[PDB]
């Protein structure tokens, strides 16, 4: 019943920092590993120290060093903290090939070591970003190997969705297009969120006009914990990760369920307001709490999964579902009946001490696969196209051995993906 | 004379958690395993569900099956999880994930061999089995998937024993798995012809009853599964305890099945009303019959007056006159003659037990076989077709080797049950 | 009437350490040597295994043999190492090193003369020997190598006494010595025709039982050898103590050997389950027979239902009815008739003792002679051949003078036992 | 039940220093010999002083003087400390012949004296190095005599394997080739380790980038103690030295089992990590812990012996074996079934105070005979060849009476040895 977390790149690792901090908060784990009390994620020592079963990869020492100098440096095993010396430079060509390919063997052997520590490997999940060099480059490299060795294990990916308006990486389209090509075909499911959309959540629901990544990742951590800690904890409907895959992936392509999370409420907003299960789920179908800037009303739904924490009575859930099925404007694709996965954990929602979110007594996470995602690809299509037509920055990949045909090909694979969304949109 | 029960799937395991609790209540058996009752009858027929182990320990004759230790553990952690022996916990590791193919066709299939071995060990421990009962969900992976596989093998080993099962039927509003109708379709395809009878439980209907007549605003599944266990326990106790009428499960099966393929049941239960009104209720046979006939007191989301009634069983617990029961059943038949099928004269049959359920003076269990049942099949079949055309999640299933033509035949078979209900609906 | 036991090899010495412990438990004999029991029977038949020395000291009639003082010392250092007299510790200096050639053929051969002299001294100390028993490993140097040599000489001196031995058979997974199959092959070559019977113990199977039914996660060899001693002690106590049936070792041997060469046994034991379930177990004769028949409760890594059963002995300890035992054995014969050999009518034989093992109400020892045994021989023979062709470590053996043609004949002889099992497998 | 250690050359003696220090650590032996408490190695005096039954040979006073001035100078008997005045000069021709042959008679008589002190000589073992003058020269000289007098006793040799990359001895190939010729034929078994490989172990498992020989020999000492102290101590499966020979040497040639040792873990690496028997043995089949730079995956296995310390339950061992037999890529030679010797001592693993290795509760030593060793010989073949073709440095041997034919011959003997490995590799 075990799983592995993999943190690649800054985004992967810094999100991971929040994630493991939250898992410590879930059980009262001390920075040194001492836990007085979740062995699905952790491995126990004779001292009662538990080791989070995870791998941290950075090709630049700095971020891992940040871990190594922080409080959780005692928690993590030195072998889990893997670092190279040089970067990918925002570039798949080095991340996947030239540079990252050198260290990956080590990385894999640490993974395999942990796989041998697992007794019942259920699977794993990889945290990264769609635009970066290691964030997406190295990441797909890893998938290429992990899908061989662990072909039957859960291969869930979580990635930051490139913001349409702000991006620090000029060749991000190129990176992301190459990842599509290689991740679609290897991964089982990839989830993503938009930091821009999140900013809007922070300013509207948390009332914060100063979000940093350390805020943004707390919110992400919430979502992740709902599906990682609480799915291993007790509930009414205990849903596994393999079950998630088995209930969220409808086609052999990928699919890309997007996250939505409600409650996201400031402490003051929690006052004077009573949420019910149904009210929280109402919020879950509002564009306003959509974690990716993509309009839910534009597309049609294919999948939807609702996962519940704390004070949730199935009775209320059932009523809530009835209304979301019938009251809303949620259009859905023919193919699908509304079999929405309901996970119901008794495990209460948790809050980070010193965080922004209010203590809540119940909480709902929503995953959804909508046809509007093709528009996200359309965004990438043109951004890629523009650059590629001019061949701007192309020498930074070509010099590492990339082929122009390959890039065209990858775009075409994306186009095919868009076409399949088109297909799904056609009802039948 | 004895029965073996097997629970499977998270649903089945949690239902059984309440079922066994009740059975031990009925007999005064402590959560730790020993007998601390106080009635002769409490031990007298205990054999049907318990083995007395050395030390005056009673072992529930049941197997708990799952593919995730954690659910099993949670069961074990409560009272009455200690009464089960470790040997009755048969489980694997890695879920099923609510996947029929995994459950039945592939992975869960692997576990079934160990389950069956224990089944065999228990079949030997019994003197003479009357039958077997299984608890599960129709749209679940281990509940239906693995469970079905097991049933086909048990039936094979014991053609001469009763094979029945109670199962949670996907409610119109709350499906959890997107392909829940697919799993259900496949289970019909396998179960119907590999079972003597199956009961149809709808959670939605149950949630309506709990608020509608019981006026409760906090139930959980444990409270609703209490109601489920009331009907299950109602059936077997009579068989166990002294009564007036004819207290044999097989005879029940004989009286309720007019045709080899149409064996689906609508359970209902009386009395079943809130405490407020309990000060304004009278306890008579007509009172129970009013609650029994009323469709709102059915646990299945069907409407018996929409369809036609093929067979009705009225089981009574506690001291009642024979006359009164006879007359009221007749009256029911008379007044609701428009719903009964004309081919069966006196279509309402009774069974009477003189032991009341603990805490009540009287009670009654409604078991029906109407044509209305077909409506559930119709809903599923339709939903199925849509999914079938799109292959939603079928890559998971076909990825594990499930072939679409098998599913095609499953669809037909669903439609066949509907057509046969039409054939006897007239 | 008396028995002499000789232990050899590190295995044999450690097994015997538990065996004798148990025997003294059975009779209330203190680790220091005196009798402090409390039952008449405890002293009454003590003669079979103990000499009472002046002062009411009991001397175990056994010889401890090794070629390294340190193992002997460790035995001596514990309780019950003090009950053995110094004269029963016969050992040399410099190992054997798990080398048959050294053990049997050369160096260990030298020690055997001193061992035998002590054997003779004890044979005189007895009034009338029933037989001898030896404990050893089949793939070990002193266990099998030297031990075998000793056996050939004892048999020579006493053709009319029972010669049996219990031996650890190389488990498929854990061999220690690279040529462990070689040593085993050579021991078959020598032992089979120089013994009346031999028992086949597989440590792997034992480790499965200890976790499988006993649910234990810490055993050591002392815990597994406890199980071994349970079977050994089970056999001889009946012979010692009052019973109902026929309590003579030779008679056991007669009933279990249909053919001069096929005398290999599969020991098993009941009851043998974890404490948790002990609150859910019932103690009946069928209960013991269920545990006895079940292959998983065998201590040999064989599968009796794969082969055919030639002979079965069921030994019972404690008060049981004759009827029940007779009927259940018959039932076994009936239901498992497909495994029994048709040439022997009523192939299941019984023996009954009225004394239960300390702490239990009842117990049973399973002894079988199936054809399934041949599978172990086949595994060894095959492995042997490969090594034979390469002469792995045979320079050590040929260096000590062991000739390859002798080994060739040994190989044949293994194959002969297999063919004879086939000849009676039919 | 007694044995003799022989320390020839610096390498032999300095390793010995660590070894006897460890034996003192095993029982609490004071530098003066006072032991308050292993007489298989030691000889007792009426003062309760025990003398380690060993001979120290150096033809240059200095190293023995180092012993004579250290703390253990009180431990060793002055007659055990044998020294000449002049060296072999890296040269077999002087080590075996011209110089060492003069003192050897003394040396032998001290050995014989100790042999007479032994009551049950089980055997002995010789510590040296394959490249040096006394390290290999004198060493083989000794074997020539010891194999006569003690023909039936254990003749185990331990030698440093010449590092392929760093060697301080230009005629080391020549020395080692001559030793092959003379040791193969006389010795029973020779074990060897590569200081370069060890450095990699120190830097990867101990995390030390500054290993000196005094570190390197501690690690060697660990391995040796597992087979020397703990094999005389109590266990489940008490394995003797003669048993080792009887379980490790498959052919009358030599054979050369290589050492592997796992656990080799820094204190910090021990934290947060729980080793089992099985996990330690997993590490034992990893190239990464291979004490000789030779790839385990290249060759095929012929022999393998696993020796256990501390908290080892045979139950777990059995399971571990099952997986190494079936899970691994360990190819093995036909000839051999997998009868791997399992020695199981209850005696716990010991750690040197102030050392680098972490306190462990259980430990496993692995000996293995792989066909990849022929590549090691191939290395020597060419190194020898190059020198010999040019006849570089040849006058340093010729002037001492060496013959060129002899050198050719010795190479040919090595070639024959390689051919026999070839033979074994051919499965049959
Ligand atoms: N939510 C979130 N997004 C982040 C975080 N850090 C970076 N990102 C986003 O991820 C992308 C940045 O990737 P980089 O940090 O440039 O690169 P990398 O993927 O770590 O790998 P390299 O390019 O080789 O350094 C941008 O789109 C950022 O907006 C973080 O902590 N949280
Ligand atoms: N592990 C280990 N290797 C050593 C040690 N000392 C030397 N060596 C190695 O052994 C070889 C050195 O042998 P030398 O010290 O030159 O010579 P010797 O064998 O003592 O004999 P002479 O040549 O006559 O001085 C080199 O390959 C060294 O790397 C030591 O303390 N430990
Ligand atoms: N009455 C009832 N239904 C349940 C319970 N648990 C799950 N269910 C129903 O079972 C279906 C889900 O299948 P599930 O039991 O999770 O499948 P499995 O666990 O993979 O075999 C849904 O329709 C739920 O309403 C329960 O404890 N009581
Ligand atoms: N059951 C059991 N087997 C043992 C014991 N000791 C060694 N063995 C087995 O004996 C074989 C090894 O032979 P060994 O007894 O060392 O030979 P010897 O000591 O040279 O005669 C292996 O198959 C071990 O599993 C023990 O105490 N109990
Ligand atoms: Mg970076
Ligand atoms: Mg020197």
């Amino acid at each position: 019943r075990e799983c592995i977390s993999i943190h690649v790149g800054q985004a992967g690792v810094q999100i991971g920092n929040a994630c493991w901090e939250l898992y410590c908060l879930e059980h009262g784990i001390q920075p040194d590993g001492q836990m007085p009390s979740f062995n699905t994620f952790f491995s126990e020592t004779g001292a009662g120290k538990h080791v989070p079963r995870a791998v941290f990869v950075d090709l630049e020492p700095t971020v891992i060093d940040e871990v190594r100098t922080g409080t959780y440096r005692q928690l993590f095993h030195p072998e889990q903290l893997i670092t190279g010396k040089e970067d990918a430079a925002n570039n798949y060509a080095r991340g996947h090939y030239t540079i990252g390919k050198e260290i990956i063997d080590l990385v894999l052997d640490r993974i395999r070591k942990l796989a041998d520590q697992c007794t019942g490997l259920q699977g794993f999940s990889v945290f990264h970003s769609f635009g970066g060099g290691t964030g997406s480059g190295f990441t797909s490299l890893l998938m290429e190997r992990l899908s061989v060795d662990y072909g039957k294990k859960s291969k869930l990916e979580f990635s930051i969705y490139p913001a349409p308006q702000v991006s620090t990486a000029v060749v991000e389209p190129y990176n992301s297009i190459l990842t599509t090509h290689t991740t679609l075909e290897h991964s089982d499911c990839a989830f993503m969120v938009d930091n821009e959309a999140i900013y809007d959540i922070c300013r509207r629901n948390l009332d914060i006009e100063r979000p940093t990544y350390t805020n943004l990742n707390r919110l992400i951590g919430q979502i992740v914990s709902s599906i990682t800690a609480s799915l291993r904890f007790d509930g009414a409907l205990n849903v596994d990760l393999t079950e998630f895959q088995t209930n969220l992936v409808p086609y052999p392509r990928g699919h890309f369920p997007l996250a939505t999370y409600a409650p996201v409420i400031s402490a003051e907003k929690a006052y004077h307001e009573q949420l019910s299960v149904a009210e929280i789920t109402n919020a879950c179908f509002e564009p306003a709490n959509q974690m990716v800037k993509c309009d839910p009303r534009h597309g049609k739904y294919m999948a939807c999964c609702l996962l519940y924490r704390g004070d949730v009575v199935p009775k209320d859930v059932n009523a809530a579902i009835a209304t979301i099925k019938t009251k809303r404007t949620i259009q859905f694709v023919d193919w699908c009946p509304t079999g929405f996965k309901v996970g119901i954990n008794y495990e209460p929602p948790t809050v980070v001490p010193g965080g922004d979110l209010a203590k809540v007594q119940r909480a709902v996470c929503m995953l959804s696969n909508t046809t509007a995602i093709a528009e996200a690809w359309a965004r990438l299509d043109h951004k890629f196209d523009l650059m590629y037509a001019k061949r701007a920055f192309v020498h930074w990949y070509v010099g590492e051995g990339m082929e122009e045909g390959e890039f065209s090909e990858a775009r075409e694979d994306m186009a095919a993906l868009e076409k399949d969304y088109e297909e799904v949109g056609v009802d039948s | 004379r004895e029965i073996v029960h097997i629970q499977a799937g998270q649903c089945g395991n949690q239902i059984g958690a309440k079922f066994w609790e009740v059975i031990s209540d009925e007999h005064g058996i402590d959560p730790t395993g020993s007998y601390h009752g106080d009635s002769d009858l409490q031990l007298e027929r205990i054999n049907v569900y318990y083995n007395e182990a050395a030390g005056n320990k009673y072992v529930p004759r049941a197997i708990l099956v799952d593919l995730e230790p954690g659910t099993m553990d949670s069961v074990r952690s409560g009272p009455f999880g200690q009464i089960f022996r470790p040997d009755n916990f048969v489980f694997g590791q890695s879920g099923a994930g609510n996947n029929w193919a995994k459950g039945h066709y592939t992975e869960g299939a692997e576990l079934v061999d160990s389950v069956l071995d224990v089944v065999r060990k228990e079949s030997e421990s019994c003197d003479c089995l009357q039958g077997f009962q299984l608890t599960h969900s129709l749209g679940g992976g281990t509940g239906s998937g693995m469970g079905t596989l097991l049933i086909s093998k048990i039936r094979e080993e014991y053609p001469d024993r009763i094979m029945n099962t109670f199962s949670v039927v996907p409610s119109p509003k709350v499906s959890d798995t997107v392909v829940e109708p697919y799993n259900a379709t496949l289970s019909v395809h396998q179960l119907v012809e590999n079972t003597d009878e199956t009961y149809c439980i709808d959670n939605e209907a149950l949630y309506d009853i709990c608020f509608r007549t019981l006026k409760l605003t906090t139930p959980t599944y444990g409270d609703l599964n209490h109601l489920v266990s009331a009907t299950m326990s109602g059936v077997t106790t009579c068989l166990r305890f002294p009564g007036q009428l004819n207290a044999d499960l097989r005879k029940l099966a004989v009286n309720m099945v007019p045709f080899p393929r149409l064996h689906f049941f609508m359970p209902g239960f009386a009395p079943l009303t809130s405490r407020g009104s309990q000060q304004y209720r009278a306890l008579t046979v007509p009172e129970l019959t009013q609650q029994m006939f009323d469709a709102k007191n059915m646990m299945a989301a069907c409407d018996p007056r929409h369809g036609r009634y093929l067979t009705v069983a009225a089981v009574f617990r506690g001291r009642m006159s024979m006359k009164e029961v006879d007359e009221q059943m007749l009256n029911v038949q008379n007044k609701n003659s428009s719903y009964f099928v004309e081919w069966i004269p006196n279509n309402v049959k009774t069974a009477v037990c003189d032991i009341p359920p603990r805490g009540l003076k009287m009670s009654a269990t409604f078991i029906g076989n109407s044509t209305a049942i077909q409506e559930l099949f119709k809903r599923i079949s339709e939903q199925f077709t849509a999914m079938f055309r799109r292959k939603a999640f079928l890559h998971w299933y076909t990825g594990e080797g499930m072939d679409e033509m098998e599913f095609t035949e499953a669809e037909s078979n669903m439609n066949d049950l509907v057509s046969e209900y039409q054939q006897y609906q007239d």
